[PDB]
């Protein structure tokens, strides 16, 4: 049946080639042979067996069976290499996750400069982005590691999730030991810098916002080398972190560690007056210092920015393929 | 979609085990050697009740799969722990599980292990991953014990009687088959049941329809008395035939 | 690592602005050219121009504009580099020593902040009390002229209108004003506001707003004795003054976009205007004078001059005289009569300054068995669309072939004597049904011609609607000779096919030397083409032969010869064709993991591919299979403009953002994971944008010189018209050669104090590294322009290393040598 998983050979893909450098394998492009639908293969290699099968594609595993949104990417099927024949020890053969394959990453759009995002491109983007993201948190899902290069963007204006290497549930009754470090420096939140450890699902909102700023300049709004400049550059702009707008900042290991030049004041509104008065509502209650007064992916939702965008209607964003040869 | 992990005990007569020669006596008794070990080995390793279930249950799936005379059920078991602990995030490295597999099994019994005991569980990852179809995600009586028993409503030391009567239920059953019978809601419904015998409690009155006697078709639809009996039956047979008695 | 060195053999030559003012003395009339990164100053004189002063800077220019504060005797200069690095520049001669002086400068990036699409605009006050910087949607940058303000330090003012298309400064207000045109979704409009450098605002401005023609693209602030502006669209020219409105739409202009302005008169009477047809016109203004004793615009005439170069900036010197800067052709001075000539033209050319124009393509060819190279470019756009051979000679000697239509890709053939030229002509719907050329060209002017006859997509079914008056390219393949550089045929391809790729090879066992031309259907309605052709013509007596045709599901962005076998790529696949017996072209492999496989090249069985946004993958023919496999691809996105093959192992792309790089193999063999990643491990900022990479050199070989540090050579060309030579080096030369980049860099005074190590920079829009891998051969060769004094307060404390000796100090004489002879490479 089509739920016996880990049988079925990748010698029903051809391949195409790779795609990417993922964690724990390769990624490549391939077309299913039977129905010549492409997919994408993330490989898992169990031969270095350190600890065996990685617990990050266990995660993948896991996550996205449960997950069904047309938002959140599809694993259909996991297949193997040829194995041994009556000699399961000997067998190093990997195994490999299929998804579909996606026209594009935000990343490497964003990065080629081939991409112009106008305000109801951003709308139909945030939506499904928000939307999606809104259902892993009402299934108390985190994923923990929310960056351009993990949205993919296939050419009708579909958004979908990707990476959940990272995902792990959330407990409110129960507080819950984390991974200090989770998400890129770009879009990491300043709860996170000072090592906060037990955090929420605003960890994933603040990301999105940082990606709300991007796609309004094309530029990431974030961008430091180490923790320390992190903390500065966000406190430039959103306000040093101080109790009179965090009251528990004071109780985050390096809240005394990690002091920023000065005590500066919230410009988030002045270095964004080019922003629609909608969007930029959106932008500053998701980039709030405080998580506990930072927006949740539903109210985004129920936002005048993103409340009335219309599925339907997806604008897929301008996505130029010709006139690039000769300009 | 998703695959069916649940069987007719008329079926466990039909195992591989079993036409291997096998007799019920003994594939039972190896089912619960193999749990057992699977629940002291976590145990010790301070592993949540979660995990230890987890592994428990994939041990089960397995041996529907695969004869014990072939797949030496402590590799099994430490392997599924292994595994478990990946899935459930609470990792342990298998060096660890198989040092604690040696403190608790005697000569003989580590012989299983063969001369690399941690290869022989690695190496079998690849067939338990197959095997249990990579439907990682399992869900345990323990969560709708707690769930249901939220949901009444009365004496507190009463309730919290009838809870840990039922989760020792709950906890001796992962000694058994019921997890390929019976969803973990049913079975967590059937130890509330036992429990409400053994403890003399009309669950009932607890519930917010305290007219309605079968209380647990609020919480669980279509389930007959005739499950939550079999299930009963099932458990205390385990108390019967040991030299152990019910909790209370 | 890889270590490698980049000079330029030819400077930019398209002029980006020309300024008038009186910038070296406050008596001459100066005339400032601005070509990419060089500034040139000239003095006006009655036969042209005089040259005095040269100064490049680390920057492309991107705002040149000559002010003079109260207090100043002459003009200062303003300059914004495209990395937005500001300065204010002055000329200071003391006898024959001439310098250039920083007398104030920052950079005026900000944090946060959207890229214009119109781009960096930059003005001054008339009454030079600030300077407007227009550099993000939505806001507007005041760097205010006091005299303190040595760091330029600046403030943003918030602006409702997001989408710009141009401002000024105006003429004859109470308050610094600005008039600028915008667009929001109900057209285009003028506004109007005032400047406040007390209150640091906008307040509301002299005039109300009027709606503007949708295509309104110029603002000319007219000056004193008419205050207002003028709006330059392309049917209608409006002038505006608050109560004002005059609108001229004269049916002349509606022909061609009108793309610059400069003014003639100072009492703006006379205006003159530019289009993309080299029409050059002067708009005058009517005035009458009120017994008021107040002066009024009374209309306003447009009357036709003549023709120009297709001009980017224009500029009026003095009596007749005018400076037409062009950046698709060549560059002139014309002088404007007042009477016509018996042909109907005021204008008369004077000077012709030389253009390299955008360089399409080009090959390195020997023409005259020399054993030197000839470089044959294909230069220009439009009517000012050329072939221009560069030949070594100290100067660079260039001859220019004109074809009055654009050239799109070049190719020798030796067995033909001849060469194949790819291009297009811009032809226009006209009441016939059919088109029209504007003008006569080169694939209208030669010997003998063919039309292509080919009825693969002759089913068409396809409806493609025609409107009188809309634009057409029509593509042909033009055979021209070695020697006299005659158009002996040109080959007219389909209604819309577009000629992509061209080659010059033999293949399989078929001994003819044939032209092979990759085409495109192209239809305004599609995204990317989905119909294309692969056509084999033969050259043989005069005319051209069509021997086969394969028809692509796409287009044929590049081809090259691959052992005998045809390499070509058609939107995301790469193919190899086989040549049978028949005479037909014969699948054999195919690769597909692409976005869009922009750029090929080869070297013996690995092929190197350029993507539109995946940087640059490395293929490998596996002869004993018969199929491609992937050796290595760079996971960085990049946009890419041009590759190039340095060695087996070191491969050479340039971005759409005027960076280059340079990948490796890993060679760290231990996981296939590490083998199939290229590393950059090269990355510099050119500051051009490279069209065309393309092996060879124009030096000379009697072997009088020795064998140079520097190993390979690889020649690019660039839009600008710059001609850059890319090379390798030893680990020795790079560290030696890099070290000393380092103590140049402390010893040699820039122009607007901008830090090289900042210029050299890898800089996109998303990310900025420092360079890496790449001796900036300029600044080298700049050592030997030093003053000695310099010269050895650079050698202090220089150690050689993995040389005969191991540590080795060196003198000013030492170096002397190694610069002189990194200069002989070119
Ligand atoms: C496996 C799932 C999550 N998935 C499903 N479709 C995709 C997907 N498609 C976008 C894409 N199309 C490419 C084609 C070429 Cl030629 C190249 Cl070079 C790159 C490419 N990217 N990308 C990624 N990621 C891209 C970034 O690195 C990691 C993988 N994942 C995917």
């Amino acid at each position: 049946t089509e739920s016996d998983w880990g049988k079925r050979c990748v010698d029903k893909f051809d391949i195409i080639g790779i795609i990417g450098e993922g964690t724990y394998g390769q990624v490549y492009k391939a077309k299913d042979k039977d129905t010549g639908e492409l997919v994408a293969l993330k490989k898992v290699r169990l031969d270095n067996e350190k600890e065996g099968f990685p617990i990050t594609a266990i995660r993948e595993i896991k996550i996205l069976r449960q997950l069904i949104h047309r938002s959140v990417v599809n694993m259909k099927e996991i297949v193997t290499d040829k194995q041994d024949a009556l000699d399961f020890k000997k067998d190093k053969g990997a195994f490999y996750l299929v998804f579909e394959y996606m026209d594009h990453d935000l990343m490497g759009l964003l990065e080629s400069g081939l991409v112009h995002f106008s305000e109801d491109h951003i709308k139909s983007f945030m939506k499904q982005l928000m939307e999606g993201l809104e259902y892993c948190h009402k299934k108390n899902f985190l994923h923990r590691d929310i960056k351009c290069s993990n949205i993919l963007l296939n050419n009708s204006g579909q958004i979908k999730l990707a990476d959940f290497g990272l995902a792990r549930l959330y407990n409110s009754e129960e507080s819950r030991p984390y991974t200090n470090k989770v998400i890129t420096l770009w879009y990491r939140p300043p709860e996170l810098l000072l090592g906060e450890e037990r955090y929420t699902p605003a960890i994933d909102v603040w990301s999105c916002g940082c990606i709300l700023g991007e796609l309004f300049t094309k530029k990431p709004i974030f961008q430091a080398n180490l923790e320390l400049a992190q903390l500065e550059l966000i406190s430039r702009l959103c306000g040093s972190p101080c109790p009179a707008v965090w009251p528990d900042v004071i109780r985050l290991p390096y809240f005394n560690t990690m002091k920023p030049k000065k005590q500066y004041r919230r410009r988030l509104r002045e270095e964004f007056s080019f922003i629609p008065s909608a969007a930029l509502d959106l932008l500053d209650h998701m980039l709030t210092l405080d998580p506990s007064k930072r927006c949740t992916a539903e109210q985004t939702l129920q936002s005048d920015f993103l409340k009335d965008v219309e599925l339907s209607k997806m604008a897929p964003p301008d996505l130029p393929h010709w006139q690039d040869c000769h300009e | 979609t998703k695959p069916c992990w649940y069987w007719d005990k008329k079926d466990l007569a039909h195992t591989p085990s079993q036409l291997e020669g096998l007799d019920p006596a003994t594939e039972a008794r190896y089912r619960r050697e193999g749990a057992r070990f699977i629940f002291d080995v976590g145990t010790r390793l301070g592993l949540h009740y979660d995990t230890l279930a987890t592994g428990i249950i994939y041990f089960h799936r397995f041996y529907m799969f695969h004869s014990f005379k072939q797949f030496p059920r402590y590799v099994t078991g430490a392997c599924c722990l292994f595994l478990a602990g990946k899935v459930e995030e609470t990792p342990k490295k298998c060096k660890d599980i198989i040092k604690t597999a040696r403190s608790l099994l005697n000569d003989v019994q580590f012989g299983q292990f063969g001369d690399d005991p941690k290869e022989e569980v690695m190496v079998l990852e690849r067939i338990l991953l197959q095997t249990i179809k990579f439907d990682l995600q399992v869900e345990h009586p323990y969560q709708f014990l707690l769930k249901y028993a939220k949901q009444l409503k009365g004496d507190k030391n009463k309730i919290q009687k009838l809870v840990q009567m039922a989760w020792t239920f709950v906890n001796d059953s992962l000694c058994t088959t019921l997890s390929l019978q019976w969803e973990p809601e049913i079975i967590a419904v059937a130890v509330m049941y036992l429990a409400g015998r053994l403890c003399k409690f009309e669950i009932q009155e607890w519930t917010s329809k305290p007219m309605y006697r079968r209380w647990w078709e609020q919480f669980v639809q279509d389930v007959p008395v005739d499950v939550l009996e079999d299930i009963c039956h099932q458990i205390l047979d385990l108390y019967s035939q040991g030299k152990q008695q019910m909790p209370h | 690592m890889s270590y490698n060195y980049v000079v330029t053999a030819q400077k930019p030559t398209a002029v980006n602005g020309c300024v008038t003012g009186h910038f070296t003395s406050a008596e001459d009339l100066n005339l400032l050219i601005a070509k990419n990164t060089r500034l040139e100053i000239y003095v006006v004189t009655a036969e042209g121009l005089r040259p005095v002063k040269e100064v490049g800077m680390y920057g492309k220019i991107a705002v040149m504009e000559l002010f003079r504060p109260k207090g100043e005797s002459k003009d200062l200069l303003f300059i914004l580099t495209a990395k937005y690095n500001a300065c204010i520049l002055e000329y200071k001669q003391s006898g024959e020593s001439i310098d250039i002086i920083t007398r104030a400068h920052g950079n005026v990036q900000d944090r946060i902040g959207r890229p214009s699409e119109t781009g960096i605009i930059g003005i001054i006050d008339p009454e030079c009390r600030m300077i407007g910087l227009r550099l993000y949607d939505g806001l507007f940058k005041v760097i205010p002229l006091d005299r303190d303000n040595k760091e330029l330090k600046a403030f943003n003012i918030r602006l409702e209108e997001l989408h710009v298309i141009d401002v000024k400064f105006l003429y004859g207000c109470q308050a610094p004003t600005i008039c600028f045109v915008y667009q929001d979704p109900q057209g285009r409009h003028v506004k109007t506001y005032e400047v406040s450098l007390r209150e640091k605002e906008f307040n509301k401005g002299p005039w109300k707003q009027e709606n503007v023609e949708a295509e309104a693209s110029m603002v000319i602030a007219v000056p004193e004795p008419f205050g207002g502006a003028i709006i330059i669209g392309q049917e209608s020219i409006t002038y505006h003054n608050g109560d004002k409105y005059l609108a001229i739409a004269p049916p002349i202009i509606k022909q061609s976009t009108i793309v610059c302005h400069n003014r003639v008169d100072p009492n703006g009477s006379r205006y003159l205007l530019g289009d993309m047809e080299g029409r050059l016109f002067m708009l005058l203004l009517e005035k009458e004078e009120q017994m008021d004793g107040t002066v009024t615009l009374k209309d306003l005439r447009v009357e036709l001059l003549g023709e120009t170069s297709i001009a980017e900036c224009l500029t009026y010197l003095d009596n007749g005289v005018v400076f037409v800067g062009s950046r698709l052709g060549d560059s002139q001075l014309v002088k404007l009569n007042v009477d016509s000539n018996e042909q109907g033209s005021y204008v008369v050319a004077m000077e012709t300054f030389t253009n390299l124009g955008p360089i399409v393509d080009m090959c390195v060819v020997d023409l005259e068995r020399q054993g030197q190279g000839q470089l044959v470019t294909c230069s220009g756009a439009f009517k000012e669309g050329s072939l221009r051979i560069i030949r070594n000679g100290q100067k660079l000697h260039i001859r220019t072939v004109p074809l009055y239509e654009s050239p799109r890709k070049i190719c020798y053939q030796e067995v033909s004597q001849c060469f194949g030229v790819l291009s297009s002509r811009i032809e226009v719907q006209d009441t016939s049904g059919g088109t029209t050329a504007l003008r006569p060209s080169a694939s209208t002017q030669a010997l003998s011609s063919s039309v292509s006859s080919s009825k693969l997509f002759s089913s068409s079914t396809a409806p493609h609607e025609t409107s009188f008056g809309e634009e057409v390219e029509v593509h042909n393949l033009l055979i021209i000779d070695q020697h006299t550089f005659e158009v002996l045929h040109a080959h007219q391809f389909l209604q819309n096919e577009y000629a992509l790729s061209l080659v010059s090879c033999k293949l399989g066992k078929d001994p003819n030397t044939y032209f092979i031309v990759g085409t495109a259907m192209v239809y305004p309605e599609e995204a990317e083409p989905k119909q294309g052709r692969i056509v084999v013509f033969q050259y043989s007596d005069g005319k051209l032969q069509t021997v086969a045709e394969k028809e692509v599901k796409g287009a044929v962005y590049s081809m090259v010869e691959f052992n005998g076998k045809l390499l070509a790529s058609i939107n995301s696949t790469v193919r190899l064709y086989e040549w049978t017996t028949e005479k037909e072209l014969r699948t054999e492999c195919n690769h597909y993991n692409n976005i869009m496989a922009l750029y090929l090249k080869t070297k013996g069985d690995f092929i190197l591919v350029g993507d539109l946004m995946r940087s640059v993958l490395l293929l490998a023919y596996k002869p004993m299979e018969g199929n491609f496999e992937e050796i290595a691809r760079d996971f960085n996105p990049n946009w890419m403009s041009a590759v190039e093959i340095l060695d087996d192992d070191n491969f050479l792309g340039a971005e759409n953002a005027f960076n280059l790089f340079v990948c490796q193999k890993d060679s760290a063999a231990t996981t296939d994971e590490e083998r199939q990643h290229l590393q950059e491990v090269g990355l510099f900022h050119l500051g051009e944008f490279v069209n065309v990479f393309c092996h060879g050199s124009l030096v000379m070989q009697n072997l009088g010189e020795t064998s140079t540090p520097t190993q390979g050579s690889v020649l690019f060309g660039t839009v600008n018209g710059m001609i850059g030579l890319v090379t390798s080096l030893s680990e020795s030369w790079y560290n030696l050669l890099l070290d000393m980049q380092n103590r140049l860099n402390k010893v040699i005074k820039s122009v607007g104090k901008i830090e090289h190590s900042f210029w050299r920079s890898f800089h996109t829009e998303r990310k900025t590294e420092p360079a890496t891998g790449f001796i900036d051969g300029d600044l080298i060769e700049s050592f030997l322009d030093i003053s000695r004094p310099k010269m050895q307060e650079v050698v202090a404390n220089l150690q050689y290393d993995d040389g005969s000796g191991m540590k080795r100090e060196a003198t000013a004489d030492d170096l002397i040598k190694v610069v002189e002879e990194l200069t002989r490479i070119h």
